[PDB]
């Protein structure tokens, strides 16, 4: 009487015969796919590994340098040009054709650093706040008890107003991404900028000039 | 015995004959007297059994094919007990289970073919009980005369079969396999994460059971939103990691060797200046950052002109190829091949 | 139908597919999911278990009670390219184990990932005791996928024992038993259609006049159309494996299960250890024992019990009697002997 075999999904259909397509009277909305890093390669991992590996203390020392706060110090390497008399004929042009397109980059990058600081500025205060309700939850643990302490009821709303007060500045989603080639033309260095970025920086060249 | 099956001893020489033609006695004063043809042959009696005045019933053990050809009905309702018992899918059991000497792998086949994967449905073979070609096709004689003759080759080859081979270990994965310890570029996944202590807050929570809102007040209790906000951090703290591991994918940062040997093979101050620009590649992508740095280093390669190095290449007799064009057009658009 | 069908039917109980989205209900499910598999399985740390219930890759399928209590569930990583998913952890709680959920549980989750996605093989490592439960759910203890499908893929867990499941396309596990039982009936019909034990025949004729003699069974119409043949009936006698199957089966079983056997429970790696082969001229450890007398090389219990003695003295022989590894290989032999003294017929064979 009743069927024995299970009956092919269709998208677009009714919430209730998906229940009844899977039986189990519930699912997840969300796939939460998208958050995957990657899909696995697909590879063929049998060939023998590596009989000699490296310490995690080299690997993560090796790669730290590469994420330490932003700093006034690195913001001090770009905004600098260097000399610009000395060397001033095929390779004056060059270095002079160079340098501009240099100067661009290095202004592109300091107009983009500074939200990051913004938004870095805003998380180590943020932190904060996540640190000690967390540690006000581990002593109600440890004691075992009785009601919820006046710091863990007022801890809780300072951070929910900080949060929905402040972080709606930061709203943007480009404050947390890198962006990815496979995407497509991500570049930070369209020429529809870049072409003014260059000009300004020929401009305050030559302002330059004329003041020495 | 873990076996839920019954085993069925004659009442006379205490014999088995669950799995043997059989004769019982159909008397009233005899109740489940079961006599087997030898004893039925020989005329063994026992108890109230009158061999010269009542009536018997001979229990045939159904050896002929229904469905398949290599198959009798015996060897299908084994298979069909050994499912109700050793479950749907043990294949070792219930090949052990039906006898014949028929490996795992045969006893698969034969149950896709003749009810799973056929030109049938759950409703078995042709059209009814009314299809009898099968079993007049092939006399009984000949077809026990082959399963007889199977079998003696199949134990004549087991007892002549070589030694199976001692199981090696267990092929452990050992997620490991990159040549970073520690590293399962299988899962993408790392042993010590940014905060591998993030889960030291939530490792002992405890939720109070059927709760979730107030009886009266219609929001949540007190402890239950607290407990609730010190979770909200932990899902923070894994997508902090998860960004984490997707720059570091990106650029290339799992190529220890290639990356020290670049380094290696490059002069004292470009290596400074690499060093000193590495910061900001988390906001580019690998074209831009390469990008970047080749034009630095380009940059001081031309100030010092102004294997051989780049110095030595510019103050060549012949120019490099790259050098004979402005690198920004005459209308400020820099070339789409910069560096 | 088992008390939980009777049970899902009525409404008392309910299965509910949950990850870590972030919402309420999903987390008190998740939380109780970790709190059962944390009493359930004490060796491991805390913190691996947290880490893993609740990660946003893998999936969960757990049974509710009404008021919101969880009573167990089970959770896996599907890898949708590779046509494998992994199991990494299952349980039920013991107070409630009684009613009997696995099989049920197993069969929800086997039908739902059959219905939502296109894998095929399962890969888990069992435990030490839920070894028969896995086996009775279709599981089987030899692997037929080959080394680069799923090498570096699923995760090693140490005092673990590989399986593998390979899925029958095209079935609605949830209803097993209404199919197969119809199946059982409609095969049953055919046979009867034929079976002539329905006719009560008279006594034989050399019988009926009072005198008993042989009667070749062959001379009589019904067993001649029968085709009982002297070869059959002697060959339907004899058992597949040997005699002593269920026994040996019972010992083996029982001796796995010991937590006294673990280092024998795999042979030795020549690459980790180089002298242990060079030392030892007859390496022996439990699988190899078991392979050969699934060959039936084992023609007597004596063999068994020297296999047993040998591979004592070969784990004496290449670890020192102060290591730990021969004194609990000579617990072992205790153990073994004790479980041999509880069988009368092996007594005897202890040497003095």
């Amino acid at each position: 009487p009743t069927v024995y075999e299970i009956r092919p999904v269709l998208p677009g259909m009714s919430e209730e015969e998906i229940k009844e397509i899977y039986s189990v009277a519930s699912y997840p909305k969300s796939d939460l796919a998208h958050l995957t890093c990657g899909e696995p390669p697909d590879r063929d991992f049998s060939n023998s590994k590596p009989t000699n590996q490296i310490n995690f203390s080299t690997f993560s020392s090796y790669i730290e340098p590469y994420f330490r706060p932003f700093t006034e110090e690195d913001l001090a390497f770009l905004r600098e040009r260097g000399d610009r008399v000395t060397p001033f004929r095929v390779l004056q042009a060059r270095l002079r054709e160079q340098i501009l397109l240099n100067g661009a980059r290095k202004a592109r990058l300091t107009e983009l650093v500074k939200e990051r600081m913004a938004y870095q500025e805003y998380q180590t205060i943020l932190e904060d706040l996540d640190a000690q309700v967390n540690a006000a939850y581990l002593k109600r643990t440890r004691t075992m008890g009785p009601g919820i302490g006046d710091l863990a009821r007022t801890l809780m709303d300072r951070r929910r107003r900080w949060i929905e007060q402040i972080g709606a500045v930061f709203d943007d989603e480009g404050i947390t991404k890198c962006p990815r080639v496979e995407d497509g033309d991500t570049s930070i260095f369209g020429r529809e900028i870049m072409a003014e970025l260059i000009k300004r920086e020929k401009e305050a060249w030559d302002e330059e000039v004329e003041e020495e | 015995s873990g076996e839920g099956g019954v085993k069925y001893i004659c009442d006379v020489c205490s014999v088995d004959i669950t799995s043997t033609v059989r004769i019982r006695c159909a008397d009233p004063a005899c109740h489940d007297y079961d006599l087997c043809v030898p004893c039925f042959a020989n005329g063994s009696s026992s108890n109230a059994h009158k061999p010269a005045t009542h009536s018997f019933r001979v229990i045939e053990q159904n050896s002929f094919p229904i469905f398949d050809p290599d198959w009798g009905a015996d060897e299908e309702l084994l298979l069909l007990e050994g499912a109700e018992i050793y479950g749907l899918g043990s294949w070792a059991d219930i090949a052990d289970h039906i006898g014949g000497y028929r490996t795992k792998d045969e006893v698969r086949d034969h149950y896709l073919k003749v009810y799973i994967e056929s030109p049938n449905f759950p409703l078995p073979e042709r059209c009814s009980p009314y299809d009898l070609e099968l079993p007049n096709s092939i006399s009984r004689e000949e077809f026990q005369a082959r399963k007889k003759r199977r079998i003696e080759e199949r134990r004549e080859a087991a007892k002549n079969a070589p030694p199976p081979q001692p199981k090696t270990k267990p092929t452990a994965s050992i997620p490991a396999c990159h040549e970073i310890q520690g590293y399962m570029p299988g899962r993408l996944e790392f042993e010590t994460e940014y905060c591998n202590e993030a889960e030291e807050a939530v490792q002992l929570m405890s939720f109070d059971p059927g709760d979730g809102i107030n009886p009266r007040t219609g929001e949540l209790e007190p402890e239950m939103e607290l407990k609730l906000t010190v979770m909200e951090i932990y899902n923070n703290r894994l997508t902090q990691r998860v960004e984490r591991k997707k720059v570091i994918f990106e650029h290339n940062l799992l190529e220890y060797r290639e990356n020290t040997k670049a380094e290696k093979k490059r002069s004292r101050e470009e290596r400074e200046l690499l060093n000193k620009a590495k910061p900001f590649a988390r906001m580019m992508n690998r074209h831009d950052f390469e990008q970047f740095c080749q034009g630095l280093i380009d940059e001081l390669n031309l100030r010092q002109a102004i294997p051989p190095s780049g110095a030595a290449l510019l103050v060549a007799p012949e120019l490099p190829a790259r050098y004979k064009e402005p690198i920004i057009d005459a209308n400020g658009f820099p070339r789409p091949d910069a560096n | 139908e088992k008390p939980a069908v009777i049970e899902e039917r009525n409404g008392e109980i309910e299965f509910r597919v949950v990850n870590n989205d972030g919402e309420r209900e999903s987390l008190i499910i998740l939380t109780g999911l970790k709190c059962i598999f944390q009493k359930q399985l004490p060796k491991m740390p805390k913190d691996y278990i947290a880490r893993l219930v609740y990660d946003r890759t893998h999936l969960s399928i757990a049974i509710v009670k009404k008021p919101l209590e969880v009573v167990g569930g089970i959770t896996y990583r599907p890898f949708k390219n590779r046509k494998f998913a992994e199991i990494v952890f299952c349980a039920i709680s013991s107070d409630q184990q009684v009613k009997g959920y696995g099989a049920h549980l197993m069969s929800h989750l086997k039908d739902y990932v059959k219905a939502t996605t296109n894998i095929e093989h399962f890969l888990t490592y069992a435990d030490n005791y839920a070894i028969g439960y896995f086996k009775k759910q279709g599981f089987t203890k030899e692997i037929t996928l080959d080394k680069s499908v799923w090498m570096g893929y699923i995760k090693d867990y140490e005092g673990g024992t590989i399986m593998q499941c390979t899925m029958i396309p095209r079935i609605r596990y949830l209803e097993q038993g209404r199919m197969l039982l119809k199946q059982k009936e409609c095969v049953q019909a055919k046979i009867r259609a034929f079976s002539k034990s329905h006719i009560v025949h008279p006594p034989p004729k050399q019988w009926r006049n009072g005198n008993v003699t042989p009667i070749d069974p062959l001379s009589i119409d019904a067993i001649r159309e029968s085709g009982w043949s002297p070869d059959m009936d002697e060959l339907a006698r004899q058992p597949r494996h040997g005699p002593n199957y269920n026994q040996l089966l019972h010992l083996l079983n029982d001796m796995q299960n010991h937590a006294s056997s673990w280092p024998f429970l795999v042979p030795v790696n020549k690459d980790e250890v180089v002298d242990y082969y060079d030392i030892i001229k007859e390496p022996m450890d439990l699988s190899t024992m078991e392979s050969k007398l699934e060959a039936d090389q084992y023609q007597t219990p004596e063999d068994f019990i020297r296999d047993a003695k040998l591979i004592f003295d070969n784990c004496r022989k290449y670890n020192n009697e102060n290591t730990p590894y021969a004194k609990s290989a000579n617990k072992l032999e205790k153990f073994m002997w004790q479980q041999i003294r509880q069988i009368p017929e092996w007594s005897h064979l202890e040497p003095s």
